[PDB]
């Protein structure tokens, strides 16, 4: 329950930020317009789970920078994920292997 | 030979039969390696009191300077530093009734204010001396504390402590930028119960009313507001990185931090964050509403081109600000290496490449047409990632933004 | 890179003659980079924590402290001397009789100990 | 000074000379910051067996209340709450001999069961400046 909501919220809004901050950096230089912007936003998650088009990559000009963030995006949500497992593992040793005695205990108190 | 070398008082009485016992007290070692170093100091570190008492009455100076080469500090290519000064060496040495004697003697008194070459004084050397050794500090505070409140009484005109050596320092600042806890929390906390020289001490009782006991300390010199090189920003930048933690724990050292956040320092820095945000929010508006069919730059005749501009404007302002900033930052401290850099000199690195990008932009903006979009896009790239910069408000989030 | 990533060709792959040695460098290849992976994760998951249990409070108080400061420093004088932590207690005559008038700092404490 | 003041005994037979001996023991402070606190919370506060006993012979009133905002919690803005009450300043100070010379002498005894402003008793107060320290 401290994955799905107490850290939850901050992991979703840090990789809403970045997610945010590249699809429109990306967006807004590439050029053909909300439709367009769409498409490439949801371009970027399915580039993001690895099924993407060489074509559309290229697609208007700078080849270099363009695969250079590509591969820094896909670098960075690796890097959030393994920040969640981080933080997940070994902070919280101190806090956990004590405390979840502990509110065992408070909790099958409250229910009896 | 066990402590007592019969042939010097017979000696001396040759000498000054001769003619020249003055000449012959103090006799200074001429090769670079011991420069300075009289009878008399040798006569303090054997720690023979009969003999330094007998060597003074005919005249030995005892304000000659040990300032060869062996008397250095220990980063400077020596083995030991006293002061450069025979109070200062027996002060340095733990020798007490030695230190009486030279203080409170007919013959002839070395002022206990004297400066060395470097400028150090007796407190400055004991300082420089003193160890985080717990048997060290034992006798460095004592000592510490016998002198000064023996110039006290013989001059309460002035203050030991208030002289300034040669690098601007007191001994509670040297004391903070060399990395002795031991006496800087002495020197800190220390309080003085005698009424004839109670006027210097930091650490008063103001009240108490049952087990509620109020004492106040003394931020005179721990905060001065840029006026006599505060100690607290000595301790946070110019100290050592392995002390530093556990000596900006001292008692009116983490209160007096906490009151300047909770008074001005706890909600300036959440306004930096929410104009840092809309900042930056502009910013990107500005980038999706870059048109891009034309050479820059463009006509502007419309209202989204004044917007267009006033988003562009207000985005070079907030860069030159930074680089301002930075630039500022990087003159008035010297730059950092290793133990230093992840504390915040990679932050500022990276926003010295924010301000750097929008410089570039800007530049290209101005003549070039091609490339502009590519430097700005990735100085938005690089925008983004720096928000984990005000993280450290928040107890999870500013480790969330250090392991990144 | 193509092949690291996993989507390659088996017709280039034997190509040009030599295909055991290549397929048996390629698998150590994909192994080498599993394992510098690893490599990361290793120091990552455990190391990393290890100094974050002590040292990350300390770079905490570190980065808290020297903002604050900076803060303090880019106001004016005057406007610091507004700000100014602590009281305007008068400790006691001096040399002269004048008072002290020296600007403390009061902190409370409770002790039941000494009487 | 040292514990003695000689100037009480004068100052209360001058009272008594002058007709307002019982107005004078109890003065309460008017402050906002100390209300309420009489000088016998003061003797009990200064561990003086002695002034007590030699201030509530002629009259104290014993059940005086410091309800001062000094004397409050330390969640309302207070330094020190100890019940608000000459008995139970006297228990939370670890002063046994004066609660004993408090709850037993001839001139004016104070009843354990009183309750100040909040309820408290003596015992409730004990609780709250209760630490979980071992002394
Ligand atoms: C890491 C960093 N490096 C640098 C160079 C940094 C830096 C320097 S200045 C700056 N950004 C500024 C500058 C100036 C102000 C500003 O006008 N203020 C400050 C202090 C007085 C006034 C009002 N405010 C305030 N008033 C009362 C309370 C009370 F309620 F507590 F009383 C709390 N707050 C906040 C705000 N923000 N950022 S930061």
């Amino acid at each position: 329950q401290k994955i799905l909501f107490k850290d939850l919220f901050r992991f979703l809004l840090v990789y809403l930020l970045f997610m945010i901050g590249y699809a429109s950096a990306l967006v807004s230089l590439l050029n053909p317009d909300s439709e367009t912007f769409s498409t490439f936003l949801l371009d970027l998650f399915k580039l993001t789970i690895g099924m993407g088009d060489l074509e559309m990559l290229s697609s208007t000009k700078y080849p270099v920078v363009f695969i250079i963030l590509l591969v820094t995006y896909i670098i960075l949500t690796f890097v959030l994920l393994l920040n969640m497992l981080i933080a997940l593992m070994g902070e919280t040793v101190g806090q956990v292997s004590k405390e979840s005695k502990h509110i065992w205990k408070l909790q099958w108190a409250t229910t009896i | 030979s066990n402590g007592r070398n019969d042939t010097i008082p017979v000696l001396l009485d040759i000498a000054e039969r001769t003619g020249n016992m003055r000449e012959f007290i103090n006799s200074p070692f001429r090769d670079i390696y011991y420069r300075g170093q009289t009878a008399l100091h040798i006569a303090i570190e054997r720690r023979c009191k009969h003999y330094v008492e007998l060597l003074v009455a005919q005249g030995a100076d005892v304000h000659a300077q040990a300032r060869g080469r062996f008397f250095q500090p220990k980063d400077e290519g020596g083995y030991f530093y006293f002061g450069e000064l025979p109070l200062s060496l027996a002060a340095c040495t733990n020798q007490p009734h030695i230190v009486n004697y030279l203080t409170e003697n007919p013959h002839k008194k070395a002022d206990m204010r004297r400066q060395d070459s470097r400028g150090n004084t007796v407190l400055h050397a004991l300082v420089a001396i003193a160890d985080n050794t717990r048997e060290n500090t034992k006798f460095v505070t004592k000592m510490y504390d016998l002198l000064l409140l023996k110039c006290a009484r013989l001059f309460p005109d002035s203050n030991l402590e208030a002289v300034l050596n040669n690098d601007g320092l007191s001994p509670l600042m040297m004391a903070a930028k060399t990395g002795k806890i031991g006496i800087f929390q002495h020197i800190i906390r220390r309080e003085v119960t005698d009424e004839d020289t109670r006027h210097l001490s930091r650490k008063f009782k103001d009240w108490a009313y049952g087990p509620v006991y109020s004492s106040l300390y003394d931020l005179s010199s721990l905060d001065t507001c840029g006026e006599e090189a505060s100690v607290l920003e000595i301790l946070v930048y110019n100290s050592k990185i392995e002390n530093r933690h556990e000596m900006l724990a001292v008692e009116p050292i983490n209160e007096l931090l906490r009151d300047k956040w909770r008074k001005f320092g706890a909600v300036s820095f959440y306004i930096n964050v929410v104009s840092y945000l809309c900042a930056m929010v502009i910013f990107t508006l500005t980038a999706y509403y870059q048109p891009l069919e034309g050479t820059p730059p463009y006509p502007y005749r419309t209202t989204v081109d004044y917007l267009r501009l006033a988003g562009e404007v207000i985005t070079l302002f907030t860069g030159v600000l930074f680089f301002f900033t930075n630039i500022k930052d990087l003159f008035m401290k010297k730059c950092p290496g290793v133990n230093s850099l992840f504390i915040d000199g990679s932050f500022q690195l990276l926003y010295f490449i924010y301000s750097v990008l929008v410089i570039v932009s800007a530049a290209l903006y101005l003549a070039g047409i091609e490339a502009y979009l590519a430097v700005m896009v990735f100085a938005l790239v690089l925008g983004w990632m720096n928000a984990l910069y005000f993280t450290r408000g928040l107890k999870l989030t500013g480790t969330y933004s250090i392991m990144i | 890179f193509k092949l690291t990533i996993g989507m390659g060709d088996l017709e280039m792959l034997s190509s040009t003659k030599y295909p055991v040695v290549f397929i048996i460098l390629l698998v150590t290849y994909i192994i080498l980079t599993f394992v510098l992976l690893l490599n990361m994760l290793i120091a990552l998951m455990g190391e990393t924590v290890g100094q974050v249990s002590k040292e990350s409070k300390h770079i905490w108080k570190l980065q808290w402290a020297t903002t604050i400061l900076d803060i303090e420093r880019s106001f004016p004088v005057f406007l610091r001397k507004a700000f100014r932590s602590g009281e305007m207690v008068t400790v006691g005559k001096s040399s002269d009789g004048t008072p002290d008038r020296r600007w403390c700092f009061r902190v409370d404490e409770v002790n039941w100990s000494h009487w």
